[PDB]
């Protein structure tokens, strides 16, 4: 069969709801401690996500930790850009069903600059026309596209399992094949595509960083678990210690 | 820390 693409659909996560009360006025801190909550959620479901992916556990158990968690955002933004396309035609950023932000609550929210590139990368899927099975191809690829500077515990594994989610993305790509200006065109738009996920995770990290920080002092609550990854992880990033493999330059 | 003991379960 198509084996790769067959487990990439029959692990695909399911709808996650972030529990917002939609009935409540919105607020800054209604809003970002629904997102928060979300967070966690959608967390929870890209561990077991992960630890299914073809080759996963072939990285030392600590690898697996550090790319999910450096890769977290950016695989949170690209699915949230799907889910917007094929349910609202990127009209509005759908978080989650109970979590559909608007114009004003992207400004409510204080991430309007965040949400606005965000409903670009969205549009992106329309303009390009991305089927389902390059999405999924791509959004596996994302789990593996940011690393420490300093390298992994078992590189070479890592190095091995991303190339081969490369090959399968090559293998999967849409086009009429007796002509490669579609193909070797279409990789070089999906992997601009892919790109342009990596600045918008990274000013969600700065605003999320910066929100937990002033956190008590605006009434924002982090789960205790997000809590640990912004202050753990979340700072390698934005301190140029683990940065993003990017296709382009 | 919290994160490897949810990769645990
Ligand atoms: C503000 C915040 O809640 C921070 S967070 O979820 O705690 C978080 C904390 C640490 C990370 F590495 C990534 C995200 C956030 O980014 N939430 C969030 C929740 C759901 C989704 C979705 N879908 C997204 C976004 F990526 F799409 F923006 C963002």
């Amino acid at each position: 069969q198509p084996i790769f693409l067959n487990v990439l659909e029959a692990i695909e996560p399911g709808v996650v709801c972030a529990g917002h009360d939609n009935n409540q006025p919105d607020s800054f801190a209604a809003l970002l401690s629904s997102l928060n909550e979300l967070g966690e959620r959608q967390l929870v479901h890209v561990v077991k996500w992960a630890k299914a992916l073809p080759g996963f556990r072939n990285l030392h158990v600590d690898d697996q930790m550090a790319v999910i968690q450096y890769s977290l955002m950016g695989l949170m933004v690209f699915a949230m850009g799907w889910r917007s396309f094929t349910n609202v035609n990127s009209a509005m950023l759908y978080f989650a069903p109970d979590l559909v932000f608007n114009e004003y609550r992207m400004h409510k929210s204080r991430m309007y600059s965040q949400c606005v590139r965000m409903r670009h990368l969205s549009q992106e899927f329309g303009w390009l026309q991305i089927t389902p099975q390059e999405f999924l191809c791509m959004k596996a690829l994302l789990l593996f596209s940011i690393i420490p500077v300093d390298g992994l515990k078992n590189q070479k594994f890592f190095d091995e399992l991303r190339m081969n989610y490369i090959k399968e993305l090559d293998r999967i790509i849409a086009c009429k094949r007796k002509n490669p200006t579609s193909c070797s065109r279409r990789f070089y738009q999906l992997t601009k595509l892919l790109d342009s996920v990596q600045p918008i995770a990274r000013e969600l990290h700065q605003f999320t960083f910066d929100l937990l920080i002033k956190s008590h002092m605006v009434s924002v609550d982090f789960p205790e678990m997000m809590a640990e990854i912004i202050s753990v992880q979340v700072p390698k990033i934005l301190s140029g210690k683990v940065k993003p493999i990017y296709f382009h330059t | 820390g919290a994160f490897q003991n949810l990769f645990q379960s």
